[PDB]
């Protein structure tokens, strides 16, 4: 009976940001995707490819788990072929995704009276984001003509911007965690699925 | 890259940035607004302060993008209201010293005190000292003498002040592209670049004048009503054939008429619907108000509150050492948030605030999905209209009736009718001239047609004739009669009240067109008619992003601003007072003075 923590992924103090999203991958494992409903009414719990009504029985040979914090509104830009600033310049999901996604709110935690200015994303950006690509550098975005020369002025623009969470603000606006499961078949023993 | 694409990048910036900047500032000011104490106090000013900085800078930065290669007709928008160079415009002397003007203005205005002759000790302000004795106080002489005291203590300092404030704001007009400071201020409903839907700032006055001559005849018909009334009244102070006195017009100023009801009621054997007491005996408190409120917009298909509303905002006085300014608003606080601050008490009067407060919260919560700068009302005279449409369709009988606030054994007799129509003539109809009558004279004190020492003796030609008021006291040009009233001393456009008055009309003609309702228009009830709901929501939805006219055709189908609606709501009233006032002379002459 070895269990693998998704403690460690769902139940972690902190998550990341957007455009950094935290991959782990998890293998050797008893997978129990049974009990995963001990969160606050986790509002959105989908799986595209693979059927969530006790389908746990099959055996894969990885599995990723990619976490992240963003707003109410933008959830529904987590899923195959969406267009939006997160699924075009900071986490873009291939259109033939197999796996699920879990969002929940985490008002609760991740808002202050002051603002929660820790949370990042992305706002410009040159080209789109091939899938699951991941993207870090903060050089500046050039609008215009001119060179920026590494500093912010007319039509150069810092390419990260801050969510800035806050507790009275409104549903869509509140922060929520996601964590998006995301299964291989290779070819190997694949050695992951547990009773 | 074009210029069009860096445009919607530093619209994108500028959204995100006036998005968080103007929340705190909102945050802040309602901190202040529920708790006045000094740290809320420099808090507010801190708050403001940064929003006004960053505005500025964001504008100057923006100026630096021509308008004309901007197409799409939406980012053009944005920048046109993201310019706005203002009265920066002109020196920094000639801004500080506007600055200073109207602080002053507001200063004089806020702290006038007028004070009673041989005791210089009983001094009394507007509120609630002498809106007191001349909205109760029916005595000739305590009214002549209030009149005279303010028109004469508070217009003479502000007349040099007023004078200088005109000039600097026609040079401010001359500067910013415009003829006058009247342009300016009629350029709000100015609409370019659109095929069929152009509007110019010339066509305002035409409709304002067009509409007004139509509905000439039954405020004549009212004026000579209200007239014969006051004679019973005052025998001894109105001719047959002269203008009403200035200070027997209900209050302080003539601007409304609603003073005189129980004056002017002509059947005071039938009393009208007040139902506060039925609210007292089931116990009715304030939040019961806002739930039935809540239920009366979820029935016309609008959706729930936040959860947020009923969490944060603040229904109740708060009595005890929490002092807040009791004022009923809406905040719409932006990123989801939206809040009510009203001092609910259990009174009819309230239970309808409560409606229009909340229409008014439903419009903020339509248009929250536009950019930054595009979240208002399409002019100035919707978002108030659509606030006053729900206050109107919830005071029936039959809406009363059917939430068990009124016993299912009243029954409805025309003489009821006949008073409500009254009480609200003397409220909507009797405002239409005094405000066409102000708008028309500024507007031409700010073109030039009137002289500057023929200000005061053009001002009392038109009273006589648009209005039909006599004053009681003859004024030079010592006096600034005008300056008396809080909207142009504190330097706001007053046309806003007119277009309003004949929107709600033409709303809700509409809406009732939707919901099937049969007989009266005034007797109208929108609830319980989706339909109607997804008609208003079409409209609610678009917010500034397009012109004002295509919004109005998206509801009544006309691109203009129409009174048929409004006459057509007074219509059993007009046949009432036609006969009522077929045995009296039906007009005025400007000759006769109470005065002689
Ligand atoms: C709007 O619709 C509601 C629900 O359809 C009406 O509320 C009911 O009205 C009937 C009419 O006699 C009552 O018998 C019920 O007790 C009411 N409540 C219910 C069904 O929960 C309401 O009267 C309608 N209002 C208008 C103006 O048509
Ligand atoms: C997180 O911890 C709670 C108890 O602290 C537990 O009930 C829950 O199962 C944990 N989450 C997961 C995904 O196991
Ligand atoms: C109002 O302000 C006072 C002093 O600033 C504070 O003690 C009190 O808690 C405030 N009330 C609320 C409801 O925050
Ligand atoms: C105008 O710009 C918006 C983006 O702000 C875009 O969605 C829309 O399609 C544009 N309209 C036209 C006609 O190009
Ligand atoms: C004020 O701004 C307008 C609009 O950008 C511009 O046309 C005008 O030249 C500016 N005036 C000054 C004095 O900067
Ligand atoms: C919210 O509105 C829906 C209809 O849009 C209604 O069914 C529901 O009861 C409302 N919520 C509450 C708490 O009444
Ligand atoms: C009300 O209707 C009755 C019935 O025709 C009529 O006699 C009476 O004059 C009406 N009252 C008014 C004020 O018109
Ligand atoms: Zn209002």
């Amino acid at each position: 009976t070895n269990l693998c923590p998704f403690d460690e992924v769902f139940n972690a103090t902190r998550f990341a940001s957007v455009y950094a999203w935290n991959r782990k991958r998890i293998s050797n494992c008893v997978a129990d995707y049974s009990v995963l409903y001990n969160l606050a009414p986790f509002f959105t719990f989908k799986c595209y490819g693979v059927s969530p009504t006790k389908l746990n029985d099959l055996c894969f040979t990885n599995v990723y788990a990619d976490s992240f914090v963003i707003r109410g509104d933008e959830v529904r830009q987590i899923a195959p072929g969406q267009t939006g600033n997160i699924a075009d310049y900071n986490y873009k999901l291939p259109d033939d995704f197999t796996g699920c996604v879990i969002a929940w709110n985490s008002n609760k935690l991740d808002s202050k009276v002051s603002g929660n200015y820790n949370y990042l994303y992305r706002l410009f950006r040159k080209s789109n984001l091939k899938p699951f690509e991941r993207d870090i550098s903060t050089e500046i975005y050039q609008a215009g003509n001119k060179p920026c020369n590494g500093v912010a002025g007319f039509n150069c623009y810092f390419p990260l911007r801050s969510y800035s969470f806050r507790p009275t603000y409104g549903v869509g606006h509140q922060p929520y965690r996601v964590v998006v499961l995301s299964f291989e078949l290779l070819h190997a023993p694949a050695t992951v699925c547990g009773p | 890259s074009t210029i069009e694409e860096q445009a919607k990048t530093f619209l994108d910036k500028f959204n995100h940035e006036a998005e968080d900047l103007f929340y705190q500032s909102s945050l802040a000011s309602w901190n202040y607004n529920t708790n006045i104490t000094e740290e809320n106090v420099q808090n507010m000013n801190n708050a403001g302060d940064k929003w006004s900085a960053f505005l500025k800078e964001q504008s100057t930065l923006a100026q630096m993008y021509p308008l004309q290669e901007i197409q799409n007709l939406t980012v053009k928008l944005q920048l046109q209201a993201l310019q706005q160079n203002g009265s920066s415009v002109l020196s920094e002397d000639k801004s500080k010293r506007l600055n200073t003007i109207l602080n002053t203005m507001s200063t004089i205005y806020s702290t006038g005190k007028v004070c009673n002759p041989d005791n210089p000790q009983e001094c009394l302000l507007l509120e609630p000292g002498l809106n007191e004795i001349m909205a109760n106080s029916l005595d000739y002489n305590e009214r002549l003498w209030a009149w005279e005291s303010w028109r004469s203590e508070v217009g003479k300092q502000l007349r040099p002040l007023y004078e200088e404030y005109v000039v600097l704001k026609n040079e401010m007009a001359r500067a910013n592209h415009y003829e006058d400071y009247g342009d300016y201020w009629r350029g709000d409903y100015e609409v370019n670049g659109v095929d069929g839907y152009d509007y110019s700032r010339g066509q305002l006055i035409e409709d304002v004048e067009h509409t007004f001559e139509e509905i000439k005849p039954l405020y004549e018909h009212l004026h000579a009503y209200v007239r014969a009334k006051l004679m019973n009244a005052y025998p001894s102070y109105i001719s047959p054939i002269g203008c009403l006195p200035a200070h027997l017009l209900g209050d302080m100023w003539g601007r409304f008429w609603t003073n005189l009801y129980s004056l002017t009621v002509p059947f005071g054997q039938k009393p009208n619907i007040d139902v506060t007491d039925a609210m007292v005996d089931q116990a009715w408190d304030a939040q019961r108000i806002f739930k039935e409120a809540e239920k009366f917009f979820v029935s016309v298909g609008l959706p729930n509150m936040t959860q947020g509303f009923w969490e944060n905002s603040m229904l109740t006085d708060p009595g005890n050492v929490q002092k807040a300014v009791c004022h009923p608003t809406a905040w719409d606080l932006g990123k989801g948030d939206f809040r009510i601050l009203m001092c609910t008490k259990v009174t009819m009067d309230d239970f309808l605030t409560a409606h229009h407060e909340m229409g008014h919260i439903q419009y903020d919560m339509a248009y929250a999905a536009q950019p930054f700068l595009l979240r208002n009302g399409a002019n100035e005279g919707f978002h108030e209209a659509v606030g006053e449409i729900m206050s109107l369709s919830a005071a029936t009988p039959k809406h009363l009736k059917s939430i068990g606030l009124l016993s299912p054994d009243f029954q409805e007799d025309n003489e009821t009718e006949i008073n409500f129509l009254l009480k609200q003539a003397l409220t909507i109809v009797g405002t239409l001239p005094f405000t066409y009558m102000l708008e028309k004279w500024r507007w031409m004190v700010f073109k030039g047609e009137i002289p500057k020492d023929q200000w005061m003796k053009k001002w009392w030609e038109m009273k006589r004739e648009i209005v039909g008021v006599v004053e009681p006291v003859p004024h030079d040009e010592t006096y600034c009669d005008p300056a008396s009233l809080f909207h142009v001393s504190n330097d706001y456009s007053f046309i806003r009240y007119y277009t309003r008055t004949l929107y709600q009309f033409q709303f809700q003609e509409a809406l009732c067109q939707a919901a099937k309702h049969e007989g009266p228009l005034h007797k109208c009830d929108i609830s319980n008619s989706t339909e109607a709901g997804q008609k208003l929501f079409n409209m609610l939805r678009l917010g500034k992003s397009e012109p004002w006219t295509l919004a109005l055709e998206n509801v009544v189908g006309a691109k203009n601003m129409n009174v048929r609606p409004l006459l057509n709501y007074f219509e059993p009233l007009f046949t009432w007072l036609k006969d009522q006032n077929k045995n009296s002379f039906v007009g005025w002459s400007t000759d006769w003075s109470p005065y002689a």
